[PDB]
This record gives structure tokens, sequence and C-alpha cells, in this order.
């Protein structure tokens, strides 16, 4: 499913609130470690609003438990991830996915 | 529709702007023109500071004119299924033609100085191979009428103007050393494409004028479209004048080549092809003669139609006269066995009947004069 | 393994270069989803750093530069370049502010030409549209080919411009340095990608005006100084580098010409305002001065009697100065307009320091100097330089060529016009691609948007200039060319292409002529297109001819040859898809012949008026073709038309003779109804082809001869039997519910009216007793039927309504003529 | 059966004919009116003659009897045939003109006039423009036969094509001969394959198909490529493409050199590698640069696809596929996902190759248009793995 682990601690007193947009920086790599997407390479943090389901709904929840200023290691199972169809070209079908999430701020 | 005619102050602003743009483009910019093409060719011709190198002379580097010519030859000689239109070759060929020709008590000296000037401008062109690639353009054109072939034939007309023996010489050698039928096949297809007067087309035009339907925008009576009759007549004139100028100078070798192409695997007689086209011309002329013979008098648009037709016929007759002149005995025999005698008979009957018809009216005297010149 | 190290291993270098070219090929033609997939594999920042690094080998840098330019820009590039040709200027006050020459103390013609590319150009260009690349976005639940096509990935355009400028400056500096090692291993390898980037950015127009000024300084410093770096031309460059910087000059000249166009547009705005004011004043004087003088008032009114366009025209007739006094406009306004004309000539350089100070002259000098230095060995380069040279020599000529393409739009509808230009951009986009179902949905909805546009209704000449109809027929024939006969791929394509072009027919008579130019080749394709459902290319061709007598006259006998040959072919056998439908076979195709026939009938009657020449030609073709007469009334072995009609009614009665029986579209039609539809169509052609009461009263011999052949082909007693044929009437039943047969089986009053129209057109009315017997065989049974029709429930029925229609259209004029 | 036909066949070699006199000495002399003459079709190599059962048909030279085979050409339909002309050595008087004179064709033994069979009923329904040549006593009005000059290199090509076709038919016959039975530990028991002969034939064919050097100037380069078009068209109409493909199939039934030897023997085996490689080279040379050539391969692309996986001539088959793809768009339209996957599998098993990469690039876009489906499929099945 969704496995969460912290590499850097966050404040913990502040949490993402469902229905609030969050600006985050992330790098997306496969299970083997090959990087396919990096918001840092984009140089602007990716923005998403909680509950809109624009983010993969498996990935969306995994952000929620993660505190602000807390560097994350997130693993997504294919059922939570793009799944059997997968993403044409970028993600192979029915493969798990790994991300690291930096929750810089919530707007 | 005149009370409905909206004064330009009541006219919508944007619409008025558009129609004014059209009106100005018609009235001013289209009318004005200055010939920068002469100095264009002059600059493209002149060679400067090559001589300090002293090895390019042994290699004969092309002057910018010669380079443009060589690239056009590259485009033409390159094989393609259809002769593609190039607006650049369109305009460039028009430019070379206009620069080349660049045109009352004139002294001999003055007239000969004009002749030498024309020789020099034709020289600066034929040094490039322009008429050689003109023949190449015809071969690649494969007898397909179009603006491309029209303009390039016009350019050949310009380079041949006055019948330059040197140009006739080089094109004769080129036709010989290619010994290829495709160019002559193009010529035949082309003169097949040449139009003759159509009674059905003329009656359709008569319907157009008589109806004079009001164009839906306001009231536009008596609209005149481009006359479908002899739409290609200018190009036909150009082609027959081209053959004229090739055969000019009474160059018997050129007339023999026109009569028969030994180097070609298949030999065609452009002269008898011309005879056939002349026959179609007579048939058209005689049908129009009968049509206006039913009428009491020829209407003005008809007068213009015959006028342009017989101008075409005049050029055709001049071309045939040039072919036969010299005189080339082979051409003599070829005409002798041909049907141009029946052609002359038909033309004579037409001539007689038009003289009796024209003689009555005073307005017809101008067309009668042109007919006298045709006879 | 380090990329710089790969430079030494030629095998790896070649493989990676071909890998870059492979990404390029797969991304080609604006494959946006593929492009995003590559953005997953290739990082934008990685590409940027690759551009920055100079040590990296030349083939590699060329590959990466191409990938950046294409995978991000090329879609916007092709779109923008396509819409560059069209020149449309709104009537903004900002547009009015524009002038040909920059203001200054010196006279405008004497004033230096405005620095090219600098100023305000209001030509309506849609903004570039990009989609941010993000893969955390949820997978689209919507099905493929239904969601809109993804936009091209987004790049920070400002930063990209600044870096492009930066390595451009570095390239110029290094060229000045003449360092032994060029960037990428060659001078051309160093420069070429930079000029590609500059070309793309400039054509997008994202390249800001100050940076364009900078670029001009780098190209030629001493030239573009506005009141040491060496010119790029002074540096001398290999042939490819010459090619692309020539492209840069070409872009600059295009922008300059666009500036000229908008300048004349703004002058036109000022001038038309002056004309409206002055001509209001003139008319006010006219209502004032008409009491004094009549002869001048008669001519001045005649000037106002003229259509407004011709009024503008003979107003503009001041150039010659022969009749300038005749123009009502005063000498002052004529003077300032002449000043404008001189200004325009000076800007064009038409009117009469070694360094040219003018972009056109310097470009000419550079072309001449190159051809002088050496013969160019690249024919494309030769083509480019000579085209540029000719163009710089003929600016008046460029203006001639562009003026028809120019157009002016009111400021109010600017946004809707912009939307329309976006739609046309989508249309041109799909032309390059091979047709696929997503593209199918795409241009269907895009065409729908085009119809929905009000501006699309408003400026017919403007569309004619823009040429969406030309692009539409192009994509039509691209679809048609591939195996149309074996399989009509995408009837949705063909039907939509009609709906657009067919609507264009309904739009304008000038548009009618415009497509009429292509009508022959359209008909050639339409020879099989009519078999497609409902509206067909044959139908659009038919819509073209109708409503213009001039178009009818321009109709071509050889086109009629092809059409009649098609008609005979339908008579040769039935359509194969009928058997594919399980529809039983018949010796001939009735439906396609019927479509050809109705095309011919739209051709013959313009405003309900026959073209006698066309009728004669069709008569010739019919007499050549017994199949045109068809199986019925064959002659020898000739089934009577009446007998064929009753047999067709019997077939329509017959179950499964018209049906496979093993209707989701319900388009399947009883063969009896179809064949008799064909025959009623033939009768309609034959009646319309009949000569007219005028020139029959004078009696033109050929006219009466054709009429006699018509009466011989069609026996009057046979037609009397046909009109005598009763028609089933819907009746109440089964507790009194009305019983209505299906019209695809039913024998129709439309056909019966075709018969009656032929009768009145050809046989007409001769005898009163003959009239009475015709009535009592066919018209009075119908008129008892009509009497029965007057019922409350019956009045509802569309079929009784149709009876009322055709009876009134025919029986009433019959009474009118026959009353004496 | 020979039928009077018009169209592209007129340009084709099958319309070309070979005519030889009866007397050997001074055979090249001026052809004389009413001369005894023998007609052999250039491509077939068989003679035209009269058979009682079939009237006149093209017959093999061995079957030819030289009297029923003998025909005479006549300027006149009416016949006197009274006194035979005296045979003359040397160049002789010139009677008939090449491409100018019109002539009647007559069979000396029959005296029957050769004419068309006339348009048969219901033949217009076929639409054939070809009508059987028949011998008629009265003949027809159009019995006068007009004659045209052939072209030297075209005739040379036709002669070499006939020899090539004969030798390859015999070689294929030998293949089928030992194909049925595995030789095993015995003699091949068949006539020796013309191995050196086919090697020389292929080598000459490559040399005579070898495309011009690009360094040659534009005009003669264009002329030579035009000759290439004509030559490829001639080999296409003749059927060498098809028969060579049959050859490739027949040698492809054998997997390896030793396995083929087990049917044929080592003395046949050693060349087999070079034979198949140079054969694929011949296919590539013949098909390269010809729309008509690539057109037929579109009918069976999977046939190529299966052979792409084969190892012995991998480079040659790859070049063949390259020429097929780069020249024809329809082949690009018809390709399918299994085929693309097979190409990627080839990339895997043969390792990295810029050539395979370029063939795939051509598979992406062609003729200025890109196949949406092809690009999407290749992205989907190759890009994500990235190995």
């Amino acid at each position: 499913g969704v496995q969460v682990e912290t590499i850097s601690p966050g404040d913990g007193r502040t949490f993402p609130k469902r229905g609030q947009t969050c600006v985050v920086h992330y790098t997306g790599m496969l299970e083997d470690g090959k990087k396919f997407d990096s918001s840092r390479d984009r140089n602007k943090p990716f923005k998403f609003m909680l509950g809109k389901q624009e983010v993969i709904r498996g990935w969306e929840e995994g952000v929620a438990q993660m505190s602000v200023g807390q560097r994350a290691k997130l693993t997504i199972s294919p059922d939570y991830a793009y799944g059997a169809t997968g993403h044409p070209g970028i993600i192979p079908p029915h493969a798990t996915l790994v991300f690291d999430v930096e929750l810089l701020k919530l707007e | 529709a005149c009370f409905r005619m909206t004064p330009l102050y009541n006219l919508p602003t944007h619409r008025a702007c558009n129609m004014f743009l059209e009106s100005y483009k018609a009235a001013w910019i289209l009318t004005e023109d200055h010939s920068f093409e002469d100095r264009m060719i002059d600059d493209l011709s002149k060679a400067g500071e090559q001589e300090e190198e002293e090895e390019e002379v042994e290699e004969k580097k092309p002057d910018p004119l010669h380079q443009l010519v060589l690239h056009f030859s590259r485009t033409a000689l390159t094989e393609k299924s259809k002769l593609d239109e190039d607006y650049l070759y369109m305009a460039y060929a028009d430019i070379m033609a206009k620069s080349c020709h660049l045109e009352v008590e004139v002294s001999f000296e003055e007239k000969e100085m004009e002749k030498q000037r024309l020789l020099y401008q034709q020289s600066r062109l034929h040094t490039r191979g322009a008429a050689e690639m003109v023949l190449q353009m015809i071969s690649a054109c494969k007898g397909e009428t179009g603006a491309m072939v029209s303009s390039t034939l016009k350019l050949g007309i310009s380079i041949l103007n006055g019948g330059n023996a040197e140009v006739q010489q080089k094109m004769l050698d080129y036709l010989k050393d290619k010994k290829e039928v495709g160019f002559f096949q193009s010529i035949q297809a082309l003169m097949q494409t040449c139009s003759v007067l159509d009674l059905n087309a003329f009656e359709r035009q008569n319907k157009a004028e008589g109806l004079g339907m009001v164009n839906e925008d306001g009231t536009v009576i008596n609209r005149q479209n481009g006359e479908k009759v002899m739409a290609d007549d200018e190009f036909t004139q150009d082609l027959f004048r081209f053959l004229q100028l090739l055969c000019e100078g009474h160059n018997n070798d050129f007339q023999n080549y026109l009569r028969t192409q030994t180097g070609n695997t298949t030999t065609i007689n452009i002269i008898i092809c011309t005879v056939d086209y002349l026959l179609r011309l007579q048939e058209s002329i005689s049908d129009f003669y009968w049509y206006y013979s039913g009428k009491d008098v020829i209407e003005e648009q008809g007068k213009r139609n015959f006028s342009k037709a017989m101008s075409v016929a005049k050029q055709v007759f001049n071309s045939l006269t040039e072919y036969i002149q010299g005189p080339c005995t082979g051409n003599q025999q070829s005409l002798a066995h041909s049907r141009l005698w029946d052609a002359v008979v038909g033309f004579l009957h037409v001539f007689a009947h038009m003289m009796m018809k024209l003689a009555q009216d005073s307005s017809q005297i101008e067309l009668l004069k042109e007919l006298l010149d045709l006879q | 393994m380090d990329i710089l190290e790969l430079s030494e291993r030629l095998d790896l270098q070649r493989f990676h270069s071909h890998t870059l070219r492979l990404y390029r090929a797969v991304c080609a033609l604006g494959n946006n989803r593929v492009a995003h997939a590559l953005c997953s594999h290739v990082d934008q920042a990685q590409l940027l750093h690759a551009l920055e690094d100079a040590h990296l080998p030349g083939p590699l840098r060329a590959g990466y530069y191409d990938l950046l330019i294409s995978i991000h820009l090329e879609s916007a590039c092709r779109s923008r370049r396509s819409m560059l040709s069209e020149y449309i200027v709104p009537l903004t006050p900002e547009t009015r502010a524009i002038t040909l020459f920059p203001p200054g103390r010196k006279g405008g013609n004497a004033r230096r030409h405005g620095l090219p590319g600098v100023g305000v150009t209001t030509s309506l260009r849609p903004p570039h549209h990009f989609s941010p690349p993000c893969f955390v976005a949820a997978l689209p639940a919507a099905g493929v080919a239904e969601a809109p096509a993804r936009l091209s990935p987004a790049i920070p355009l400002e930063a990209l411009r600044d870096k492009a400028l930066r390595m451009l400056g570095e390239a110029v500096r290094d060229g000045g340095q003449h360092a032994r090692d060029p960037v990428g291993g060659s001078v051309e390898f160093q420069f070429v990608p930079v000029l590609k980037l500059v070309s793309t950015l400039l054509v997008m127009g994202i390249f800001g005006d100050e940076d364009v000024k900078q670029i001009l300084k780098m190209i030629e410093p001493e030239v573009f100084t506005e009141e040491l770096e060496e010119g790029l031309l002074q540096m001398k460059l290999p042939e490819s580098v010459k090619l692309q910087m020539c492209n840069l000059l070409e872009y600059f000249c295009d922008q300059e010409l666009q500036h000229r166009v908008e300048s004349l547009a703004a002058f036109a705005e000022r001038y038309v305002d002056k004309l409206q004011a002055n001509q209001r004043s003139r008319y006010a004087l006219l209502m004032r001065a008409f009491t004094m003088s009549a002869a001048e008032t008669a001519r001045r009114t005649r000037e106002f009697r003229s259509p407004p366009q011709e009024q503008i025209n003979m107003l503009l007739h001041f150039k010659d100065e022969a009749d300038e006094e005749d123009c009502p406009l005063p000498e002052d306004i004529r003077q300032d307009l002449q000043d404008f004309h001189q200004d325009l000539l000076a800007h064009c350089g038409i009117q009469l320091e070694k360094k040219p100070q003018s972009l056109q002259e310097l470009v000419s000098h550079m072309v001449v100097r190159w051809a002088q230095e050496d013969y160019v060995q690249s024919p494309e380069l030769v083509r480019a330089m000579f085209s540029l040279l000719h163009r710089q020599y003929d600016g008046l000529g460029e203006l001639l060529r562009a003026l028809p393409r120019a157009y002016t739009i009111s400021p109010s509808s600017v946004e809707d016009t912009m939307s329309l230009l976006e739609c046309l951009g989508q249309i041109r986009s799909l032309l390059i691609v091979q047709m696929g179902p997503q593209e199918e949905n795409l241009m269907i909805q895009s065409i729908g948007n085009i119809m929905n546009n009000k501006v699309f209704y408003q400026h017919p000449n403007l569309m004619r200039a823009l040429g969406m109809h030309e692009t539409v027929m192009e994509v039509m024939v691209n679809v048609l060319g591939g195996g149309e006969t074996k399989e009509i791929r995408f009837p949705k394509m063909v039907t939509s292409c009609c709906r657009f072009l067919c609507y264009f027919c309904r739009i304008s008579r000038q548009n009618q002529r415009s497509m009429f130019d292509h009508l022959s080749y359209l008909l050639e394709n339409s020879g099989i297109g009519l078999g497609m459902q409902g509206s067909t290319p044959l139908d659009v061709a038919a819509a073209s001819v109708i409503d213009n007598n001039e178009l009818a006259l321009a109709l071509q006998e050889q086109d009629l040859e092809k059409v009649v040959s098609y008609l005979a072919g339908c008579g040769l056998q039935s359509c194969p898809m009928l058997l594919a439908k399980g529809y039983p076979d018949i010796g001939w195709n009735p439906c396609g012949g019927e479509r050809y026939l109705d095309f011919l009938r739209f051709a013959v009657f313009v405003n309900g008026e026959s073209v006698e020449e066309n009728a004669n030609v069709v008569v010739r073709l019919l007499i050549r073709k017994p199949e045109c007469f068809g199986p019925a009334l064959r002659g020898e072995g000739g089934s009577g038309l009446l007998a064929a009609i009753e047999e067709a009614i019997r077939i329509s009665e017959d179950p499964a003779r018209d049906g496979p029986g093993v209707p989701p579209e319900e388009n399947r039609v009883h063969l009896g109804h179809a064949i008799m539809s064909f025959y009623a169509a033939l009768i309609d052609l034959l009646g319309r082809c009949a000569p007219e009461m005028h020139l029959i009263q004078a009696g033109k011999g050929e006219a009466l001869r054709i009429r006699a052949i018509l009466r011989s082909l069609v026996p009057l007693d046979d037609l009397v039997g046909i009109i005598s044929l009763p028609l089933q009437i819907p009746t109440l039943g089964k507790d009194g519910a009305l019983v209505q047969p299906k019209m695809s089986a039913s024998f129709v009053p439309d056909h019966k009216a075709s018969m009656v129209l032929f009768l009145d057109r050809v046989y007409g009315i001769e005898n009163q007793d003959f009239l009475l017997h015709v009535l009592d065989v066919g018209f009075l049974p119908d008129m008892r039927a009509a009497a029965s029709l007057d019922t409350a429930t019956f009045s509802t029925t569309e079929m009784a309504l149709a009876l009322n229609r055709y009876l009134c259209l025919a029986v009433l004029p019959l009474i009118t003529k026959c009353a004496p | 059966l020979v039928y009077y036909e018009g169209g592209a066949v007129c340009t084709h070699a099958r319309s070309l004919w070979r005519l030889e006199p009866l007397r050997i000495s001074w055979s090249g002399s001026h052809l004389r009116w009413g001369q005894p003459l023998r007609i052999r079709h250039v491509t077939t190599g068989r003679y035209l003659a009269l058979t009682e059962d079939q009237g006149l048909v093209v017959v093999d030279a061995c079957k030819a009897h030289t009297k029923a085979t003998s025909f005479c050409f006549r300027v006149s339909k009416e016949k006197l045939d009274t006194a035979p002309k005296r045979d003359v050595e040397g160049m002789g008087p010139p009677e008939i003109k090449y491409g100018e004179s019109l002539c009647f064709v007559q069979h000396v033994a029959s005296g029957l006039w050769l004419t068309y069979a006339a348009p048969d009923p219901k033949a217009l329904r076929l639409g054939v423009l070809k009508k059987k040549a028949i011998l008629h006593q009265e003949g027809h009005m159009d019995d006068a036969l007009f004659l045209t000059r052939c072209q030297q290199e075209e005739s040379q090509a036709a002669r070499m094509i006939h020899s090539t076709a004969g030798l390859y038919n015999q070689f294929i016959k030998g293949l089928d001969s030992f194909s049925g039975k595995p030789r095993g530990s015995g003699p091949p028991a068949g006539p020796a394959l013309p191995i050196e002969a086919v090697i020389l034939s292929l080598q000459d064919l490559i040399g005579y198909f070898e495309p011009p050097s690009e360094e040659l100037q534009h005009e003669e380069k264009q002329s030579k490529l035009r000759s290439l078009r004509n030559r490829q068209s001639l080999f296409q109409e003749e059927g060498m493409l098809s028969l060579v493909l049959n050859c490739i199939d027949r040698l492809n039934v054998y997997t390896t050199a030793a396995h083929f030897a087990e049917y044929a023997g080592e003395e046949a085996a050693e060349s087999w590698k070079e034979i198949v490689n140079l054969l694929y080279e011949l296919l590539a040379s013949l098909i390269r640069g010809n729309r008509a050539n690539c057109a037929l391969f579109s009918t069976n692309l999977d046939w190529v696809v299966s052979k792409l996986d084969r190892l012995e001539a991998s480079s040659g088959i790859l070049e063949v596929l390259y020429c097929v793809l780069i020249e024809s768009p329809e082949v690009l339209n018809i390709i399918q996902e299994n085929h693309i996957k097979s190409i990627i599998s080839l990339l895997d098993k043969h390792g990295r190759n810029h050539k395979v990469l370029d063939v795939l690039c051509s598979l992406c876009v062609c003729n200025g248009v890109a196949v949406r489906s092809n690009q999407d499929l290749i992205t989907e099945n190759l890009l994500p793995g990235r190995e």
C-alpha cells in the first residue's frame, strides 16, 4: 500500500489539513532507483490541493500524515499507484513507485 | 438600393477600412512601378576583386548571375513527376526577360547602337546558359501549361529577341547533344493545349453579357469575367513567336532540325503540328464567321474576339513564313504534301466573306485593316 | 560514465547521437504525450546545463539542442510559422498610434528607418500555450481519444531567452578570439545550435525587444547603433551557418514588412475617418446646394448613386492628377495622402557612407559578397540567399503579394476572432499528422467551434483570405486518397467536411465561386463519395452550383461526362454493400444514380430556371446511354415505367425482398421506394430539361425537337397511368389508432409530383376533355383523398401535410392554366 | 500466347522482341523485303512459330522446326511471291527503315496473314487491352506492322535477365531436388549446384546495380539514377524480385551451414554463408530507391520480419528492411506492435547498433508525416524500461 518513513524530522505540531493546497518539492524514482521526475529539476515546487485527487490518490494520502518541514520516503503500491495500466512511457505497468516529499509550505 | 446605398460616413468603420485598403492597393501601389531589375542584373553580373586570387581564373568561378542560373538549371534538370511552381523562378525569369529586352528619325548609327545594346544584354544572359536551361525547363515541363512554362518561354523570347545567331547556335548544339525527345514531346503537348475559338464558349459569354445579372452586393449590372475565349492566347502567341525566333535568320540547319530530329529516336515535325493547329484555327474562325453571318453586324465584343484571334493567326502565319523562308527545300516539300493548301482555301473564303460583311459599316474599318494585314 | 569521456569513444558517441535523433524522430510532429514521456527521461535542467557546457562534443550538443528546441518549442514553432503569413490588424487606438517612421526632428523620409523588430505590432497572434510537466497527476479516468490532446511541456521562456543571449555573446566573443579549439570541435558546431535557438525564440516572439536590439548589435554593430564587436558577416562563417543566419535576416525582414502593413492600416484608419467627416460635410452641402445648381447636383448625386465601394474607388482617383480636380476631396487632404504615399515609397526604398545603413541594402551586399567570394555548393542555401536578395530588392512587390492577405477587424470582436484563429491553428495542425481517432474527435469539435463562431458568419471575405475552406478540402482529400473505395474510412470525417464546406456554400456566392474552381476534382472524388450517408462530396458539389446562373453556365460538359458515366455505372449493377447488408441484389444501383440525378437537377434549375445548353448536353449523354434511360422504359426488351412502378410497390409489399432479416441506423430503404425514387428523379431531370414556354411560342426548332424526343421517351398515356396510381392513405385502426406505413417503403407524393411536374413542363395542357380525363384518372382520386385528409387527427399527420404540399404546388397551377 | 497489348507493357521488356535472319553469314546486313526471318522473344528466349493445335504461339528453340518457325516481313498485303531475291553478301541494299517503314508480317510456310483476333465479346467486361494474335487468310486492314528502335542497354539488360532467370530456375530446381531427401552419410545423388555460377551472377548483378557515387555532378548523376529507375522497373516486371525471394526462402529452410550440408554436403556448405549474405545484398540493391519495388514488400512485411531475427545475414536483412522502410510510406502504415517489438528484440539480442537505431528512426516518421500509432507504440514498448 503506502509506506511512510522520515529522513528529516518535521515540526509535528502543524499538519496538512484536508482541503488546503500544499506546495511541495519531490523527486520521483522507480524502485530500482532510476529517477524519472524531480520537482527540484523543475526548480519550482509542485502545488496540489488536498482532496482534489489531482495527485495519485494513493500518493495524496501519504502526504497527509507527513508533517511540515519533514523530509519523507514514500513507497506506493501499484494499486495505490498508477496500477496495471500504469503510465504510458514514464511508469511501467503494475509497478510500485517511490518518492521523497518535501512539504515546504501550505497556501 | 441607392437609398439603401450607405454613404461612406454611415458605412461601418472596419468594413470601410478594408474596402479602402483594396481601393488604394488598386489605385496607387499597383499602378506605380520602377525598374530596379536592370541594376539588379547589373550587380548580379559584375565581378569584383576575384583577380587578386589568380587561381580562380583557371577554374572560372561563376559570377553571381551565373550561380543563380546554375542553381535554376539544377532545379530544372532534377527529375520530378510534376513541374512544381516556384514563385522565385517565376519572378527571377520575369526579371531577366525584362532586363534583357529593356524596352522616330533614328539614324543608322542610332538604330545599330540599339541593336548592339540588345546584343550585349542578350550576351550577358546567354553566357550563363539561360536558354539552355529554358529548353531544360520545357523538357521537365513535359507539355503542361502553366505560369512556369509561360514565363520561361517569355524569357526565351527575350533572349532570342532580334534572332541572335549565337543563341540559335548554342540551343541547336544543346538540342543535338541531348538528342532527347521529351522536349519536342512537351512542345507537341503544348500546342495541343493551345486553344481555338469555341462557339459554345462565345454563346456562354453572350449569355453572360445579355443577362448582366445584378451582383447581390447593391446593384452591379453588366459584370464581365475574364474572357474564357482565348484565355491562353497570349501564351500561344509567346510559343509561336518562340518557334519564330528559333527559326529566325533563315538558318537552314535549324529549319532542318525542326523538320526532322535525326538524333532523336522518335522524330516529330513541329511544322506540320503548326499546320494542324492552323487548321483548328480556321475551323474556329469559320464557325464564328457563320455565327456572325447570321447576324446583320458583328457586336463590339465579338470584334475584339476576332481581333485577338487574328492577331494570333498573324503570329502563326509569320512563324510559318519564317519556317519556309531561307528557303529550306525540305520545308518546301513538307508544306507541299501537307494540307496548308486547304488551309489557305478556307482562310480565303473566310477573308472574302468578312470583307463583304465589314465593308458596309464605318465602325468595322479598324478590324478590316487588321484583316488586310492578316491577308 | 562521464559524457565528456564519451567524446573519445566514437562508437558510444555515434550511438548516443543516434539515440538523441531517435528521441527527436519519435517526438516529431508535435507528439505531445511522447514529448512529456521524454521529459520523464530527459531533464529540462539537464538540457540547459548541456547547452551551457562547451567541452561536450559537437554532435552531442547538436542533438541536445535539437531535442530542447523540438520537444518543447516545435509545436508552437510550426503553429506560429503557419499563422505568420496571415496579416490581420485590429482597429485599436494603439494601432492608430503606429506610424511608418519614428517621430523626430528630421523629416520622416530623411529620418533613419526604424530599428527593425522594435516597436508595437498589433497583428493578432494567439498566445503560446504550454502545460507544466507533472507526473504525480492522477491518471485520466476519461477514455483515450476523448480527452483533449496534451499541451507541449512548459519551459521558463524568459530564462531561456537570457541564456540564449548569453551563449550568443560568448560565440561572438570566441569568434573574435579565433581560438584554435572551437566550441564543440568546429566553428559550425559551435554556432549552429545558437542560431537555431535564436531563430525559434525570435519567431515565437518571446524574445524581448531590448534583447532583439542586442541581437541586431551582434549581427551588425555599426549598422544598428541608435543615436570591438565585429559583425557576424565580417566574421565569415561556413555555409550552414550562413544558411541559418540568413534565416534570421529573413525573419527580421518579415517582421519589417508586417510593420509596413500595420502602418498602412493605421494610415487607412486616419484617412477613412477623414473621409467620413468630409463626405458627411459634402452630403450636408448637397442637401443645401441642391437648390442652386442641378447639373452639378445631378453628377454629385450620381456619385452618391454609386455603390459605396465604387465611391471609395473614384474618390481614390487623385493619383494621376489628370482628374484630381474632379475628385470632391479637397487639395489639403489630397496633399497629406500624397505625403503618406511618398513616406511609404521612402520606407520601401522605392523612391530615390559605404556601409548601407539599411537592412535591405546590407543583406543585398552580403549576398553579393558571398557569391563573389565563392560559388555556393548547397542548393538550399543558394535558394535561400537568392530569395532573400530578390525580396530585399522588391519591397513594393512584397506589399503587392501581402495586401490581399491583409485584413482589418473591428476591436469589439477581437477576442472571438482570436478564438477562430486558434481553431484554424488546430485545423492546420492536423494536416501534417496521419489521421487517427483522437484527431477525428479533434477536428470534428474544432469544425463545430468554427460554425459556432459569429465572426465566422460576419466577414466572408476574411475567411476567404484565411483559407480554412482550402485547408478543409485538403484534409478531405488526404482522408479520401487512401482506399476510399474499399473502405470509406471515417464517414464522420467525410460528413463533417461536408457540413463545413456545405455551410460555406450556404454562406456566400463569392465563396460559391471559390469552391467552384475545384468542382471538377471534387466531383472526381465524389464519384464514390455519394455512397456515403446523407450528405456527401457530391452534395457539396451540388450546393456549389445552385443559386448562380453564371456558375451554371460555367458548368463543364466533361464534368457532365463524368457524372453521366457515373450514373450509367450505377445502372450497371447494384451497390456491393447492399449484399454486404444482406440486402438482396438488383441489376443496378438506384440510390447513387438518384444522388447524381439530384445533383444534375440542382445544376439545371437555378432559381427554378433551366439552362438550355446544359439540358441539351444531358440529352446527348442520355441518348448515348440507354442505361441512363434505365431498366424501365428500356425500349427493346423494355419494361414499362408503369409496370416497373407496380413491381416496385409489390417489392415494397414483399417482406425481406428489401431486407436481410437475420435497424440501428434505420437508413436502410425498401428497394422499391429507392428505384422509384431514382425514376422520379429521372423524370424530374427530364421535365426540367424541357424547353420553356418562351422560345416554344416562337418555337426554336431544336427546342421542339428535344421536346418531341422527351414526349417520345415518356408516353403521355404512361404518365396518365402513373398519376392514376392510387396512394395508400394512413387510416385509423386496431381500436382506431392510425396506421402509417414507413416512408422508406411507401410510394410517395413527392414522386407523384415529379410525374405531374414533368407533365406540365413537357406535355402541358391541350384539351379540356383531356384535362378532365387526366383529373379523373389521377387528380380526382387524389382530391377525394384530400377531402378525406381534412380531419383533426389527419391534420396532425405529416404525410397528409405532404399531400397538401405537393397537390398545391402542382394541382393548383394546373387549375390556374386549365381554368379557361 | 502473344496478344496485342498497349500500355506500360510497351515500355516494358516483354514487349521487346528479338529478330534474326535465317542465313548465318551477314546476319547483320540490311533487312530485305520479304526476307526469311526467325523471331525469338528476347526475355523468354523462345521462338515464335506456328503449331497446328495452337495456331501460332511462342515456342522453345529446341521445339522450333525453323520452317514453321520461319516468317517473312512484307511491305505489301497483296502477294505475288513469284521470284525469290538473290542472296547477297556484304551490307546489302537497305530495304526497310528503322522506325519509319510500315510492314506486313507473313509466315513463309503458311502464307497466312498475322492479324488480331478482333475484340471478343464479353472481353470488354474484363477490360483487357490485349487481343490474341491470329493467322488469317484475309487478315485485316491493320495488318501493316509499324516498327520501332530498341535501346542498347535495355536489350543488354533483357538478355542478362533471361540468362539469370534460366540459371536461377535450374538452381532452384536443384534445391528442390535435394530438399526432399536428407542426404545423410551418402552422396548427394543430385547434379552439382551451380555454386560458383550463382556467386558470379550475384557479383555481376551488384556491380551492375551499384548506385552512382555522389561525387559525380548533378546532371549525369540524375541521368544515371534515371537509368537505375528504368533498370529496377525492368527487373520488377521480369519477376526477378519474386524468384530471388523464392531462392531466399528455399535456402532459409536450412538453418545452419552444417545443417544444410547434411542435405547437400560440405562442398556445398562452405559457400552457403556467403551465398545467403550476397543474396540479401542483391535484394537490397534491387529494391533500393524504387517505389514499385517497395510496393510488393508491403504485401508481406511479416515475411521480412521473421527473417530479421535470423542470424547468418543479420546485417543484410537489416539493410533490406532499411531500404524498404525509408522509401515507402504504406509499409510504415501497415506495421504492427508485434513487428515493432520484434525489432526491439533484435536490438536486444544483437546489442547496440546505430544502424538498427536509424531504421527505427525511419519507422517513426516518413514522407514528412509521422504515424501517431507507430510513435506511441514504440514509446510505450521501448522507452519505459530504459535498459
